[PDB]
């Protein structure tokens, strides 16, 4: 089937560059408009710019403040974005998608950006940070239900993982999205609601891995 | 830029039901104006184009209409496969061609308080100089929640962070994880820390709290 994947992303440093990399495949790349779009974490769709098939037009958001360039090498089914400047604010999903082009039901001869955007690839997620690897300081959430948990705080870059019991517990377990704090560094928390009954006689243990910095961590949670 | 007002940005809803969303724009657009829908963690999917013409595979239920100013996507049967976040895009100016600000389709239960827990620091953190003060609003519904932290009696603002989790497979519940961030020295001074929630499910907010 017709498709657009991205690729090119990843970590940069506040003021530095990257290339973004779109392929398509099964059409012919040259006779269509191309777009950029981007999803900041949590947010709606933002449209940043654009290229004709031809290359002798292009547009580009105010948000991208004049600082990014889109390209395309149709011999290559190709289409890039140069961002330069970059900006924690510029954090977000990329997406690369297609003109549909016409208002029939199947486009031959393809107009500009009227009629909307009918192939979108997957994305490539683009993090802008000045911060350093490191791994998590794991701290207790100490607890007829109760609550426990663990707070896993100041680690660099996403992913973590947590696990209950190593695996065993699973039910009534609440693993929150993180939040970036102003230094740079996530902070995430997971939670489980148990019945208090089980507090004095039951062993809770938050297994916490952040595969970026090799960093593993069983944490045991009891009554302070 | 050309302004695109969508409403409602939540609507839960439940099989069976029909839904309608409303997109308008600051200035007239004609019929160029197209709806996308975005499940979790995928890519947007093109579902109309030129206000009221559907993409090939779209199901029938799915429908829009409108011109000028005022548009209009309706799904006149919702299944399961529909909970989705949806957009409107107007395609008559550029730059910048912009998007609505999303409708966030979910599966309609009913009201739930949360169950609200408050977490001291540890002893641990303290040691290196931070205190983290953590509320919890456990399995609510719907996702709309406010809290406010009070330091003996003082309404803290700028100094917490929040997040909230995918609303949940089995009992269509959210939870919510609120941080209160202060120095261990500022910690030392205070007594009383407390976490108020307000939630449609309680007719007065609820507040939890311990003294350091």
């Amino acid at each position: 089937e017709v498709q657009l994947v991205e690729s090119g992303g990843g970590l940069v440093q506040p003021g530095g560059s990257l290339r973004l990399s779109c392929i398509g495949s099964e059409f012919t790349f040259s006779n269509y408009g191309m777009n950029w779009v981007r999803q900041a974490p949590g947010k709606g769709l933002e449209w940043i710019s654009y290229i004709t098939g031809a290359s002798a037009t292009v547009y580009y958001a105010a948000s991208v403040r004049g600082r990014f360039t889109i390209s395309r090498d149709n011999a290559r089914n190709s289409l890039f974005l140069e961002m330069n400047g970059l900006r924690a604010e510029d954090t977000a999903v990329y997406y690369c998608a297609r003109d549909r082009g016409c208002n029939s039901p199947t486009c031959f001869v393809i107009g500009y950006y009227y009629y909307g955007m009918d192939v979108w690839g997957q994305g490539t997620t683009v993090t802008v940070s000045s911060a350093s690897t490191k791994g998590p300081s794991v701290f207790p959430l100490a607890p007829g239900t109760a609550a426990l948990g663990c707070l896993v705080k100041d680690y660099f870059p996403e992913p973590v993982t947590v696990s209950w019991n190593s695996g065993a517990l699973t039910s009534g377990v609440h693993t929150f999205p993180a939040v970036l704090q102003s230094s740079g560094l996530y902070s995430l928390s997971s939670v489980v609601t148990v019945p208090s009954s089980s507090l004095g006689t039951q062993t809770y243990i938050c297994n916490v891995n952040h595969k970026p910095s090799n960093t593993k961590v069983d944490k045991k949670v009891e009554p302070k | 830029d050309i302004q695109m007002t969508q409403s409602p940005s939540s609507l839960s809803a439940s099989v069976g039901d029909r839904v309608t969303i409303t997109c308008r724009a600051s200035q007239t657009i004609s019929r160029y104006l197209n709806w996308y829908q975005q499940k979790a963690g995928k890519a947007p999917t093109l579902l109309i184009y030129d206000a009221s013409r559907l993409q090939s595979g779209v199901p029938s239920r799915f429908s829009g209409s409108g011109s000028g100013t005022e548009f209009t996507l309706t799904i006149s049967s919702l299944q399961r496969e529909d909970f989705a976040t949806y957009y409107c895009q107007q395609s008559d100016s550029i730059p910048a061609l912009t998007f609505g600000g999303g409708t966030r389709v979910d599966i309609k239960r009913t009201v739930a308080a949360p169950s609200v827990f408050i977490f001291p620091p540890s002893d641990e953190q303290l040691k290196s100089g931070t205190a983290s003060v953590v509320c919890l609003l456990n399995n609510f519904y719907p996702r709309e929640a406010v809290v406010q932290w009070k330091v003996d009696n003082a309404l803290q603002s700028g100094n917490s962070q929040e997040s909230v989790t995918e609303q949940d497979s089995k009992d269509s519940t959210y939870s919510l994880s609120s941080t209160l961030t202060l120095s261990k020295a500022d910690y030392e001074k205070h007594k009383v820390y407390a976490c108020e929630v307000t939630h449609q499910g309680l007719s007065s907010p609820v507040t939890k709290s311990f003294n350091r």
